[PDB]
């Protein structure tokens, strides 16, 4: 998962 | 928005969709290409290709559940387009870059049309 | 093999078919969450789902064009889930963490119970 | 484009  | 993302999702889902492929779940459609039939689902060609989604977004054509391609169309050619659409990998050889490039010129495959063209450059 | 892969496609695809969910094309189930209605394609939901997969993978229920979720299914957590399996984003909030982990576990989408999980983990 |  990350920051988009 | 304050969204989080899941980087493999849409290749996850894509991978999944194959699956279904594979195992022809849900397949609403087949394509004929001459003498051979490729089953399908009518989402992922419409999402892959400008000619299916024009062909899908007719309000008579989205009830077929047979569509025949042109004659001219080589069912290699459309069989690797198939496979690269159910998988991002497209299996450009020598021996195939004509047809592939052909049908997908016909198909509106802009970013297939654009390799085709610079490996057939890259020759010349 | 010896293909070569478009990054940005299984993207692209997923781009696409959220934008025929958006604009109501070729949309072919109803899931009802209480008062609630989503419209969504099988398709999608079998590659996003556990729950979803077995659903549709079953003789009879493939058939049906509306899903009736538990009654315990909050609508919001479900609406969240449905865009993330079109988008890859996830819009998680302290609001919302504890019906969105709820609903993905009800759906069987591993990924998301995983990064709620490690939310709520952080919080305590 | 890219080698997978
Ligand atoms: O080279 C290409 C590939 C391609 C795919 C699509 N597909 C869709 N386009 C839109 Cl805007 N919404 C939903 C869709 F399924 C249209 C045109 C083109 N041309
Ligand atoms: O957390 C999750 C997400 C998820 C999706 C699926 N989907 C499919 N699985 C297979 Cl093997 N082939 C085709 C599919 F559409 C099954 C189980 C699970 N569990
Ligand atoms: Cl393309
Ligand atoms: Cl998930």
């Amino acid at each position: 998962w990350v920051i988009p | 928005d304050s969204c989080i993302q899941f980087t493999r999702h849409a290749s996850d889902v894509l991978l999944n969709l194959n699956r279904l492929r594979s195992r022809d779940i849900l397949t609403d459609v087949v394509i004929v290409v001459s003498r051979e039939q490729f089953r399908a689902h009518k989402t992922v060609l419409m999402a892959c290709s400008g000619l299916f989604y024009s062909i899908f977004t007719d309000q008579l054509k989205c009830n077929l559940s047979v569509i025949n391609l042109d004659p001219e169309i080589n069912p290699e050619g459309f069989c690797i387009l198939l496979d690269f659409m159910y998988t991002s990998r497209l299996n450009l050889r020598e021996g195939n870059i004509m047809a592939v490039m052909a049908t997908a010129m016909y198909l509106q495959m802009e970013h297939v049309v654009d390799t085709c063209r610079k490996f057939i450059k890259a020759s010349e």
